[PDB]
This record gives structure tokens, C-alpha cells and sequence, in this order.
């Protein structure tokens, strides 16, 4: 937020306010950003997946 | 005429008696794809 | 059978309410406890039921004040 | 093609319930109904004695 408001050019008001907007989605949604490397995996039910 | 189960024997029994009345319930669709959904790893659920 | 429902539409105006009160009265009509006013001939409850409704007998109030004065009179 | 053809099919358990369906009785007639035609064979004489 500091780097946007301070600095400021063409190139600068974008590709910085995406990852502010990114930051904000991830601190209010809860969601932790280590849980988008995933530990255990997930394996659907044998009856959609008939023999 | 879909692929709710617990509706097309009560739509029969309905016909079969004349009631003609209909109970929606949800589609078994629904929850194989919120099953598919979630065999990766994104949470996904219906809220109250 | 009913060629085309204009006078139920001119008696409802909104041709979806119509449709609403149709059904509730022919569910009644099917299921018991009732009697159609309008004199059958040899038709369904659904054309019987509408044609009521186009005769100016049945509405969306006339049904709620009769099912209320049933349930009062319990 | 995911379901292949998955044909569910008859059973004859499952042909008993669906004429339990229309039959017309009470739900303690029903619930009696699903317990006396659960237990019943491919043969088709009942597994379990009646006491």
C-alpha cells in the first residue's frame, strides 16, 4: 500500500494493485496461503467410478 | 423426469393414486459434481 | 376441451397469478372436500377449475376467505 | 465415457418395494413391509423366522 500511494507511473498502478487485491482476498477470506500446497489428497467415492 | 430418486417413485405413486403433485427435493447431479468438487483441493458447501 | 383462456386473463390481469390460482383450486378439487360450483361436463378439474375462474366465481380472495371461515368453523 | 453404460438394474428385492409402494396401507404396515421383504433370498423364501 505504502509503495503504491508513494510511487506512482505507468507501470507501477498496475501489476502492484492486483497483489494488494490478492493480499486483502486472502486475510479476509480466513483461508491460510499454506493450504494451497496441499498435504493429504482427496479420492472420490468407488460408485462414481464404476468398474 | 430426472435423476432425483427420492421423487420419480413418489411422482408414480402420485400418478398411480391421482394426486398429482410434485416434491422437488435436489438432483443427485448436484452432489456428484460437489463430490468432484471436492476430491481436489477446494472446500465447497451449502450454508443455511 | 377449452380452445383459449382470454376471460380467466382478463379476470386475473397479471396471466401469472392465473396460473397460481388454477392450480390451487384444482388440487382441492382433486383431492376432495370440495364441489365445482360450475356445473361439469364430463371434463377434468383443470378446465372445470378455470372456467370457474373466467365466470368471475373464483380468485385469489374468495379462496383465502372460504379456506379461513373452514378453518374458523373447526 | 465416465458411466460407460451403468445400467442399474431389477434385483427382485427391488421389485418387491416398488409394488410396496403401491400398496396402500399404514406406515406401521410399511415399516413392517420393508423389515419382512428386507429379509428375503434370491430363492425367494424368507432368511429369518417370524417371531
Amino acid at each position: 500500500r505504502e509503495e503504491l500511494n508513494e510511487t506512482n507511473s505507468e507501470t507501477k498502478r498496475k501489476k502492484l494493485t492486483k497483489r494488494i487485491k490478492l493480499l486483502e482476498a486472502f486475510v479476509q477470506s480466513g483461508n491460510k496461503p499454506e493450504w494451497m500446497i496441499l498435504t493429504v489428497l482427496p479420492v472420490l467415492p468407488p460408485d462414481l467410478r464404476p468398474l | 423426469k430426472s435423476d432425483d430418486v427420492n421423487g420419480r417413485t413418489k411422482m408414480y405413486k402420485n400418478i398411480v393414486d391421482g394426486n398429482h403433485q410434485m416434491e422437488p427435493g435436489m438432483p443427485e447431479s448436484f452432489n456428484v459434481l460437489l463430490k468432484e468438487i471436492r476430491s481436489l483441493g477446494i472446500n465447497i458447501e451449502l450454508e443455511d | 376441451a377449452r380452445v383459449t383462456v382470454q376471460d380467466a386473463v382478463e379476470k386475473i390481469g397479471n396471466r401469472f397469478d392465473l396460473v397460481l390460482v388454477a392450480a390451487r383450486r384444482a388440487r382441492q378439487m382433486q383431492v376432495g372436500g370440495k364441489d365445482p360450483l360450475v356445473p361439469e361436463e364430463n371434463d377434468k378439474t383443470t378446465v372445470i377449475a378455470l372456467r370457474e375462474i373466467e365466470e368471475g366465481l373464483i380468485n385469489n380472495q374468495i379462496l383465502d376467505v372460504r379456506e379461513r371461515q373452514e378453518q374458523q368453523e373447526q | 465415457l465416465p458411466v460407460y453404460q451403468g445400467e442399474t438394474t431389477q434385483t427382485l428385492q427391488d421389485y418387491l418395494m416398488w409394488q410396496v409402494e403401491l400398496t396402500p396401507f399404514t406406515d406401521t404396515d410399511r415399516a413392517i413391509a420393508t423389515s419382512i421383504v428386507d429379509a428375503v433370498d434370491d430363492t425367494g423364501y424368507l432368511t429369518i423366522q417370524i417371531e
